[PDB]
DNA sequence: CGTCCTTTCGGAAGAGATTCAGA
DNA sequence: TCTGAATCTCTTCCAGCACACATCAGGACG
RNA sequence: GAUGUGUGCU
């Protein structure tokens, strides 16, 4: 290849084979001139070398290096290695049809829906524009198209927003660590420079929005449309491949938001009256007539479907809130009712929609998570739910217990003066001490922001759980934990060092007081070592999700059933205290192997060849069975597969 | 007192505790280290002069010819830096040596000399420093990180653990060389001391032990200390010493003088040794079979026929003691080999060594070092002598040679480069020492095992390099003497020294780009500590303990400042107190603790001076002469933190930010911050790009004025004085007479460096912030940089930030801007990006810039001029032309796409012979006439005062006037007066201004000649064009923002200004963060840094009412008095009462957007005087007001966090960042698209997203992922055509880049085909 | 220009190759 | 003094993506 | 186009 300039840029090959036959028609003139043997000896001991150089260099004593003091690159070192012809233009490659763009929020979208950039439409979608600039005529040869594109007419729009219509767009996410990292949206056209990302989407692709970047892909045949479509489209991924959980889990601000709505206040600006339904409920609150925490009687109609698969409602009077019932307006047919009447934190309305999905399928569901989302963004943002200084409230024990405690240190120290203590056993007692220090200024400020409102109750006085701000964010499980809340307000803890030892000398404040110059420095040790091991742990997970994929890459179930009477004696784990998996967990949508003899014993309770399923499990327990031979995958029979009754469920569908 | 930009925005400061040490000059480490290479030294060290002096003089093979070192100079550059950064190179100064070629005569080993010869040889252009540490190499501007590497010298380290696989620690004795082979000794598991040098393979040491000249006698002497046996009448007592007898048990009865006290088999308790030192009893009785475990020390030859009886190291048994008594041998020397404490290592070793003499051990080891070779008697004996005992191939340099002495418990210092017999032999007993169980290893973290490598050196070690070619090539050269006409010139070539020195500059691991993009950046980049390069450790492999902050990092090395990802804790930043030591090592400052009264005199301690002693923390209460408030006060004395008593404690931490960068003490509140978020805080705030227009923090740290001062973008006065004229583009300084040199006294003149690009394309551009008529004085800015306000360091804007959720805009980290931030232009950025076009000369003749361009319309060659260039100031667009250029069968410069600008420099140079083109001179007429313009001025104030001066004369002896200035100035010398020495310096005047004339004259004819030159291209080209078009980026939903608590986010909207929530005066908030970001990253600093800015824009609120409608200054200076006193014990103490009345009321006009608030790293704000501070307001002390909705106009039930965040725009523009592309052209060998954003190339689908699509079961999009749109090339143009012809069917083939793989397969000698 | 020429902060398998220590 | 088991060398690999710069046989004799 | 270096981002 001409580099620029007259001067032609290295090629590693032509100086191996330069090399070669340099050694070599030079030895062939030794050859013809009959010179003296060792002479020619060492011509062919240099002709070997070329070749041994040429073919694969550096297995050899020393790496002949052209320029540069660097080993040049032989034939055999463009073959292999993660720069070789195999893993690099081989088993993944460079794509036309394609784009990058920084991913905003957009949460006015629907599950099935991104927004691309006007300007990145227009470069994806180009031969799909000019088949319509040649189709309707606007146009009449490619050139003519090709700058009515350029020169972006006003014609070139709605031509785009109908070559953009039903045909979807894969988004994918730089590491594509499972295949929940990559999804088709329909597009949306906006206006911008940023591809807009649905928020309910952002947990499986593991993505916050504070800079990270997305690749769209158009699907341009029509096998790969109908695939990105029925396969890949963000609707049809609302379990996860990994574990029958669900992967559609608002989270962290539609969840604060539904958090705040549906809960009660014991006082409010409506606490007595009896609505007459949902709508009443927010014709009240809208109003300022009512306060969203209020404790009313509404009159609510829930449907059931105990029937063959039909609804029949029943109207009761409830007791709730208005939030719970402005909230009763999006929750679909056919769920009970107290399922938003509590207060919802993140684990109950995941289980909300979790319970929509099997009760009323999927469209329903995919119906709901939206609604969940709007009306969770909404209520979060009409409530202001903000944080300030004051919101992590120091507990007024802090300091006794931390006297106490220092108090306690100097008394072991004064025993170990005396020698009546070693050295280990000071040690220990003072991590103890410290320990049980910072356990007991946990629980003096967690008792002091959770029951912390107390309120007047249209009587004398009373006690409710708090609208403290991020006690609110931390125990809706929005954001947050025990851990930091407790960093904030109580103290920090017993920092380590960087081998692993505790420092005897605990972290006595919190980031609301201040740090000292040395305490935060204490801090750093355990903060560097928890970056360093994230940053050494990228790059030794990658490497062994290749290897296993590598290792299985064709297990492709290629049979009905392998009719085995093996299996596998699923049995729920123990180790000595709780149980760690129940048998539930450990044998649910699996194929029995042998019918499981209920414990009236020996009449069958489940045939042999039974996928279980939820309800089957729930029968097992009944009969509180402890050991199910089942069917697994290690035992089946077919040959280059695998039987599809030795795996059992999907999992995702 | 107060400085004059200072008297006009004085920030107020929070700060509690005074400062007895004021931040060093930030940038000092580069400066100081090559002001040393670069320096003359008489006394050879450091320098160039150590160089030269370790090189020369150089003697030829004793041919009575030797080449001396007389002296050396550095000539002057043949440019300046401005002019070096321009043409494109680098801006270096020729290195003349004085050298000297003396000839002696035959038979004249020390007489005369035959000839004696002297010159100046041009030897290498070695590149300058700038006056900001930096280097322009080929006109950019590189910064040399610093290293920190391993200090020479041994090192016992352990390798515990992981060996042998039983858990048996062994030990290990590196001697490292600053230059020259490596000495490793080893332990095996069974306590076998094998060497092993350069790492290749181990050997019995004491292979090396006998190379040194030693017989297994002397050896055992060495390391053995001797047990003594005596043949006597009977029984062969032995001589015994009791400390011997610590801790065994009793191998027999163990009397003394026939009494009993120690019975059989017992365990001699240490009360028996004391009780026999009581008694003093040395020759014990010994069993004579006892003797059969032990080893002989000395050789024992017979006394008659003088046979070996027994060598050294040989066990002993009965047969052998009668041989030894039936002939008299009264003396034996056996090796006290403890089991436990003196272990045998060396008797073991010996025992699996070899070789058996010195010439079988030299020839041991030159067969372990070059093998293959047949040895011999010289080759074996010069390699090991060349090894490490030879002053041309080892040196332990000053630094090996200290921490040698140093960790042997030697006494001296200084010494020899080169090993020794009893440096070697010390190593080994040391290694013995520690295996015994006396001695510990040392770590190799602590910052008193790694130096400190700047620039400086590593600059010495490269010129060094190139003369020891050059020496080499002389010492060759000086043999074949054609002597009596070889001028010190026809022998030195100055290309290896250039050679090595450009190579080291331009192109190594530590000269890296300069990271230019604000002030903080560039000076963070100059005072970095890389870990990496060549001589250290590399990403991939370096462990977890090298990543880990150190506690000696105390105080030298900021733990909260490094990047993320591959290299975390190899590019540590250096702290703010820090120097190097004189070796190299990292010292920090410590106030000395005297009896009990914390002084003022600072000690610098380095890190092993610090494990001595105990020092006070950084914040420990003082009164009024320095006794701590309490008896028990924290202190850290051995890497541990712990408390101590109020007496123990004997130096105390300078500073409360001492343990900081400065980059991470630019965080106001950063004690609040988890370490995670001030680690993200800091590197956000260095990528920061410079905003339309500058804005102070109101919420800093103090160390801003310091950032911004000593990064150098601003100019700065030289010499004070009054400012006397103010333009935008130079400013003159007047200077103080107190000031002013004895002769010329004249000005001083500042050229303000006006739009140009950085490194990064953007726009560093200085504006002057003085006015015309106005005192100065040195060392306070006269024009600020980019990202400066007022000499003060701002590298984002105040915005107005409510923390809530806004319907899902800020869902994730995501930001809600209005739409006012965008109206106000305040986050626009400013990008300049040079196009060029170089005209080659190509087969077919060259290529000329002709405008004559066919198949293109006029609008085309609409905006080109008539020479074929674009027009400066002509708004182009994507695809128009900016230059026309001419392929004989067209290859013109075209706008790339999508980029707009407005053309604002075009730049054309040309080699020589090539006559011009009349653009090409009407070009660069400009630099003449701006030159012609500076000089003019010298003259004209120089002339105003030498005819000042001819007045003053002629006002003297005879005034006259009135008449002097009638008559035109160049007559006014010979009027009515005297001829006296006044005459006489009348006449010298007359000379002095006709010299005058000519020197200005032939100063600007040189001027005219430097711009005048050929400037010498690249060999293939003509001439270059480079055109700069200038834009301006507005903020758009896509790009980062962030603060400097590590909060980032990505602009998700700009919401209009109605739409913003409002509180009850109806001012908009400007952005809307979420809370939810708080809670669960610890970083707190963010709400009270809004809070203070609340209380801080609430102050400059009050003087904005108080200054419009408009009140008298006396409530103005009351209320800026209450607000500058404000409570605590702080140490600003401002006093108003001094302020002129005037410099009150400016005082005022630039506190109207609110009064700037400091709050030093650890030593901070409280709440108490943040609450206290908003009172003094009118605002809420909660920090939270009541937001109404904008777009429903109803209140948020709730009151929400509204204060003033210092947000910073990162330059992760989004316009950088979208790509897309649907065909382009495709790579060459394989025919894939191409990569990256300017070659219009495609997204990677990776081999990840491969299994991600194979997960799914999609495997007709995964075929035409690696089919249709990427090598097939067959099917790639069918795929086209049906696409745009209505069908979308694909007829796939076989990737092209398979049968690359084939043929590269069977292109070895393997035969890979496809079967039927 | 044209043109000819020749060092050393890694951890697992596994494959020599030795050693050994044993009948 | 023929042989299974414990040490000794040396091989191979170690997450993905974008963007700046530099260097392209060059050294030297004709 | 290849390689290297460096920075940065995930
Ligand atoms: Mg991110
Ligand atoms: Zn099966």
């Amino acid at each position: 290849v001409p580099l620029d300039g007259g001067r032609f840029a290295t090629s590693d090959l032509n100086d191996l084979y330069r090399r070669v036959i340099n050694r070599n028609n030079r030895l062939k003139r030794l050859l013809d001139l009959a010179a003296p043997d060792i002479i020619v000896r060492n011509e062919k001991r240099m002709l070997q070398e070329a070749v041994d150089a040429l073919l694969d260099n550096g297995r050899r004593g020393r790496a002949i290096t052209g320029s540069n003091k660097r080993p040049l690159k032989s034939l055999a070192d463009m073959i292999k290695g993660k720069q070789g012809r195999f893993r690099q233009n081989l088993l993944g490659k460079r794509v036309d049809y394609s784009g990058r763009s920084v991913i905003t929020v957009g949460p006015y979208l629907r599950l099935h829906q991104c927004g691309l950039p006007k300007k990145m439409a227009l470069e994806l979608f180009k031969p799909f524009i000019y088949g319509k600039l040649e189709l309707r005529g606007l146009a009449t040869t490619i050139k003519a198209a090709k700058k009515m594109v350029e020169r972006e007419e006003a014609v070139v729009w709605d031509i785009l927003d109908e070559v953009i219509r039903e045909h979807p767009v894969l988004l994918n996410r730089a590491p594509t660590l499972h295949r929940l990292g990559i999804q088709a949206f329909e597009p949306v056209l906006i206006e911008g420079k940023a591809i807009q990302l649905h928020p309910l989407v952002c947990a499986a692709y593991n993505a916050d929005f504070d800079g990270d970047q997305m690749a769209v892909h158009v699907p341009l045949t029509l096998e790969a449309q109908l695939e990105a479509r029925a396969l890949m489209m963000s609707t049809n991924n609302i379990l996860s491949p990994a574990n029958g959980e669900p992967i559609i889990v608002p989270s962290q601000d539609v969840v604060l938001g539904l958090y705040y709505m549906t809960r009660d206040c014991v006082n409010a600006k409506g606490e007595g009256m009896v609505l007459t339904g949902p709508k009443e409920a927010e014709r009240l609150y809208r109003s300022g007539l009512a306060s969203l925490h209020a404790r009313v009687k509404v009159r609510i109609t829930e449907y059931e479907k105990d029937a063959n698969g039909e609804l029949v409602a029943k109207t009761s009077l409830k007791d709730t809130t208005v939030g719970r019932a402005i909230l009763w307006m999006i929750v679909p047919k056919g769920l009970p009712y107290s399922i938003v009447n509590q207060a919802l934190g993140k684990k109950a309305i995941s289980k909300m929609l979790n319970t929509c999905y099997r009760i009323l399928g999927l469209k329903p569901t995919v119906i709901f998570a939206d609604q969940i989302m709007y009306t969770g963004f909404a209520y979060a943002a009409r409530s202001g739910a903000s944080v300030g200084i004051d919101d992590m409230v120091i507990p007024e024990k802090k300091h006794e217990i931390i006297s106490e405690a220092e108090a306690e240190v100097a008394e072991i120290q004064e025993q170990f003066q005396s020698g009546l203590v070693t050295a280990g056993e000071r040690y220990n007692k003072v991590i103890d001490i410290w320990a049980a220090a910072n356990d007991r200024v946990s629980k003096a400020m967690m008792d002091n922001l959770q029951t912390e409102t107390v309120i007047n109750r249209d009587g004398q006085e009373e006690k409710q759980v708090s609208f403290n701000s991020i006690y609110m964010m931390a125990d809706s499980g929005a954001r947050g934990s025990a851990a930091q809340i407790r960093q904030l307000a109580g103290m920090r803890g017993l920092m380590a060092k960087p081998d692993g030892s505790i420092i005897e000398t605990p972290i006595t404040a919190n980031f609301r007081e201040g740090l000292n110059v040395l305490q935060y420095f204490i801090s750093t040790h355990g903060a560097r070592k928890g970056l360093a091991d994230t940053a050494l742990k990228t790059a030794n997970s990658g490497y062994l999700t290749r290897r296993l994929v590598d290792v299985a890459q064709d297990l492709v179930v290629t049979e009905d059933d392998c009719g085995t009477h093996e299996g596998i004696m699923m049995t729920p784990v123990i180790e000595g205290g709780d149980v760690k998996e129940p048998l539930r967990d450990r044998v649910l949508g699996r194929v029995t192997a042998e019918d499981v003899l209920k414990p009236g014993t020996a009449d069958i309770l489940v045939p042999r060849n039974t996928l279980l399923h939820e309800q089957w499990c729930d029968l097992l327990e009944e009969n509180s069975v402890d050991a199910v031979k089942v069917r697994s995958v290690v035992s089946c029979d077919t040959d280059f597969g695998v039987c599809a009754h030795c795996y059992g469920r999907d999992l995702a569908r | 007192v107060y400085s004059y930009t200072e008297k006009k925005r004085i920030r107020k400061d929070f700060g509690k505790r005074p400062q007895v040490l004021d931040v060093p000059y930030l940038l000092s480490i580069q400066l100081d280290s090559f002001q040393k290479f670069i320096e003359q030294d008489p006394e050879g060290q450091y320098g160039l002069e150590a160089a030269f002096r370790s090189v020369f003089p150089i003697q030829s093979y004793s041919g009575n010819s030797e080449l001396q070192y007389v002296s050396y100079r550095l000539g002057e550059p043949v440019f300046d830096v401005q002019e070096c950064q321009i043409r494109g190179v680098t801006y270096s100064a020729p290195l003349r040596v004085k050298l000297r070629l003396v000839i002696y005569e035959r038979e004249a080993p020390e007489g005369t000399v035959k000839d004696i010869k002297e010159q100046e040889v041009y030897m290498g252009e070695i590149p300058l420093m700038t006056d900001n540490g930096t280097f322009v190499i080929n006109g950019t501007e590189r910064v040399i990180v610093s290293q920190l590497h391993r200090s020479p010298g041994v090192f016992f380290d352990s390798d515990k653990g992981k060996t042998h696989s039983s858990g048996k620690v062994l030990y290990n004795a590196r001697i490292i060389p600053y230059r020259g082979s490596w000495l490793d000794f080893e332990f095996d598991p069974k306590d076998n001391l094998f060497v092993r040098i350069d790492r290749r393979r181990k050997l019995p040491a004491t292979i090396i032990l006998r190379a040194l000249n030693y017989t297994t006698e002397q050896i055992l002497d060495l390391f053995f200390e001797k047990v003594i046996f005596e043949i006597r009448d009977n029984k062969l007592q032995m001589e015994l010493v009791p400390e011997r007898l610590r801790g065994e048990t009793a191998s027999f009865d163990i009397e003394a003088n026939g009494k009993v006290y120690v019975e059989k088999g017992r365990r001699i308790t240490a009360r028996h040794i004391r009780q026999l030192e009581k008694d003093d009893v040395k020759l014990i009785e010994v069993p004579v079979e006892y003797i059969a475990g032990k080893v002989v020390a000395k050789d024992y030859i017979d006394e008659s026929t003088g046979e070996l009886i027994c060598a050294a190291n040989m066990e002993l048994s009965l047969d052998l003691l009668a041989k030894l008594s039936q002939s008299g041998h009264k003396r034996i020397e056996t090796l006290f080999t403890n089991d436990l404490d003196h272990g045998p290592y060396i008797s073991e070793t010996l025992r699996v060594d070899p070789t058996n003499d010195r010439l079988s051990a030299l020839v041991e080891i030159y067969r372990m070092m070059r093998p293959g070779e047949p040895p011999t008697r010289e080759a074996a004996e010069s390699l090991f002598e060349n090894l490490f005992f030879s002053e041309d191939r080892y040196d332990l340099s000053a630094v090996g040679r200290m921490k040698f002495n140093r960790s042997l418990l030697r006494e001296e210092i200084e010494g020899s480069g080169i090993l020794s017999k009893d440096d070697i032999i010390d190593v080994m007993k040391k290694l013995i020492d520690i295996r015994n169980g006396k001695g510990e290893v040392d770590d190799i973290d602590h910052l008193g095992n790694r130096r400190i490598r700047s620039v400086g050196e590593m600059a010495e070690n490269q010129f060094r390099v190139g003369l020891v070619r050059v020496e080499r090539a002389v010492k060759e050269r000086l043999s074949l003497g054609d002597l009596d006409t070889l001028m010190p010139q026809d022998m030195i070539n100055a290309k290896p020294i250039s050679a090595a020195v450009k190579e080291f500059f331009g192109s190594s691991q530590l000269s890296q780009f300069m990271d230019q993009n604000n002030p903080l950046s560039e000076i963070t980049h100059k005072r970095r500590i890389s870990a990496l390069g060549p001589g250290g450790l590399t990403r991939e492999r370096a462990g977890f303990e090298v990543r880990d902050v150190h506690p000696t990092h105390y105080g030298r090395v900021c733990p909260i400042e490094t990047p993320e990802g591959p290299n975390i804790g190899l590019i540590n930043s250096l702290s703010v107190y820090a120097q190097t030591n004189e070796y190299g090592f990292l010292e920090t400052p410590y106030r000395k603790v005297t009896d009990g009264v914390v002084t003022d005199e600072i000690h610098y301690l380095s890190a092993i001076e610090e494990g001595n002693y105990v020092i006070a923390q950084a914040n420990s209460n003082l009164d009024e002469e320095g006794h701590f408030v309490e008896d028990l006060v924290t202190c850290r004395s051995k890497g541990e933190s712990s408390l101590f008593s109020r007496d123990q404690v004997d130096y105390m931490d300078v500073s409360t930010q001492q343990v900081v960068s400065v980059g991470a003490s630019l965080i106001p509140f950063l004690e609040h911050d988890d370490a995670n978020r001030a680690l993200m805080g800091a590197n956000m705030q260095r990528q920061a790009v410079p905003t339309l227009r500058a804005d102070k923090p109101l919420v800093g740290t103090g160390m801003e004025r310091a950032v911004a001062v000593d990064s150098g973008v601003t100019a700065v006065a030289k010499r004070g004085g009054v400012v006397q004229y103010v333009d935008a583009s130079r400013i003159v300084i007047k200077v103080n007479e107190d000031e002013m040199y004895p002769g010329e006294a004249g000005i001083d003149i500042y050229n303000l460096t006006k739009y140009t690009r950085s490194n990064q394309n953007t726009c560093i551009n200085q504006m002057p912030c003085v006015s015309l008529g106005e005192p100065v004085e040195r060392g306070d800015v006269l024009a600020d940089g980019p990202s400066t306000d007022l000499g003060e360091l701002a590298l984002g804007q105040n915005m107005r930030v409510a923390f809530m959720p806004w319907n899902g805009y800020n869902f994730e980290d995501s930001i809600l801007v209005s739409e006012r931030v965008v109206q106000e232009d305040r986050f626009t950025t400013i990008h300049i990006q040079e196009l060029a076009c170089v005209s080659r000369d190509t087969k077919l003749g060259p290529e000329e810039i002709t405008a004559d361009i066919p198949n293109v319309g006029e609008a085309a060659l609409s905006k080109l001029d008539e020479s074929g260039i674009v027009y400066i100031g002509a708004e182009v667009t994507g695809g128009d032309i900016l230059v026309g250029k001419v392929t004989p069968k067209d290859s013109s410069l075209r706008v790339p796409n999508g980029v707009s600008g407005t053309v604002i420099d075009v730049q054309v140079f040309t080699r020589d012979g090539v006559e011009k083109d009349k653009r090409a001179l009407e070009i660069e007429e400009m630099q003449l006439k701006q030159a012609k313009k500076d000089l003019s001025e010298e003259l004209q104030i120089l002339e105003a005062g030498l005819f000042s001066r001819i007045r003053a004369v002629l006002v003297a002896g005879g005034v006259e006037a009135e008449k002097l200035d009638k008559l035109p100035r160049d007559r006014w010398l010979e009027l009515g007066l005297t001829d006296e020495e006044k005459q006489n310096q009348l006449e010298q005047l007359a000379e002095q201004y006709d010299e005058l004339k000519h020197e200005f004259e032939k100063k600007l004819e040189a001027k005219r000649r430097k711009i005048t030159q050929g400037d010498d291209l690249a060999p293939g080209v003509l001439k270059i064009v480079k055109v700069y078009l200038a834009v301006k980026r507005r903020i758009q939903p896509g790009d980062k923002m962030a603060g400097r608590h590590g909060n980032k986010g990505v602009i998700s909207k700009i919401n209009p200004i109605e739409d913003m929530p409002y509180d009850e005066n109806g001012t908009p908030v400007d952005i809307v963060l979420n809370p939810l970001g708080v809670p669960s990253r610890m970083n707190i600093g963010q709400i009270l840094e809004t809070h203070l800015g609340m209380a801080a824009k609430g102050i400059g609120d009050k003087i904005n009412a108080m200054l419009k409608q408009q009140q008298e200054v006396a409530k103005l200076r009351e209320f800026i008095q209450r607000a500058y006193d404000l409570g605590a014990d702080v140490r600003q103490k401002v006093d108003l009462s001094t302020f002129s009345d005037e410099e009150v009321m400016r005082l005022a006009e630039n506190l109207r957007k609110g009064m700037p608030i400091a709050t030093p790293v650890f030593d901070g704000a409280k709440e108490a005087e943040i609450k206290e501070l908003l009172k003094l307001g009118d605002l809420p002390t909660s920090g939270q007001i009541r937001l109404y909705d904008g777009r429903t106009g109803e209140q948020f039930e709730r009151p929400v966090t509204v204060g003033y965040m210092y947000m910073l725009k990162l330059n992760h523009l989004v316009d950088d960042k979208m790509h897309a592309r649907s065909t382009g052209s495709y790579s060459l060998v394989t025919q894939q698209p191409l990569g990256g954003k300017a070659q219009f190339g495609g997204q990677r689908f990776g081999e990840m997203e491969v299994w991600a699509l194979e997960a799914y079961g999609a495997a007709y999009t995964l075929q035409e992922m690696l089919t249709v749109k990427s090598d097939d090339v067959n099917g790639r143009t069918k795929m086209y055509k049906n696409i745009v012809d209505g069908n979308h069917q694909m007829e796939p083939g076989m990737p092209e880049s398979f049968n690359v793989l084939l043929k590269e397969i069977r292109s070895l000698g393997i035969n890979i085909e496809l079967e039927d």
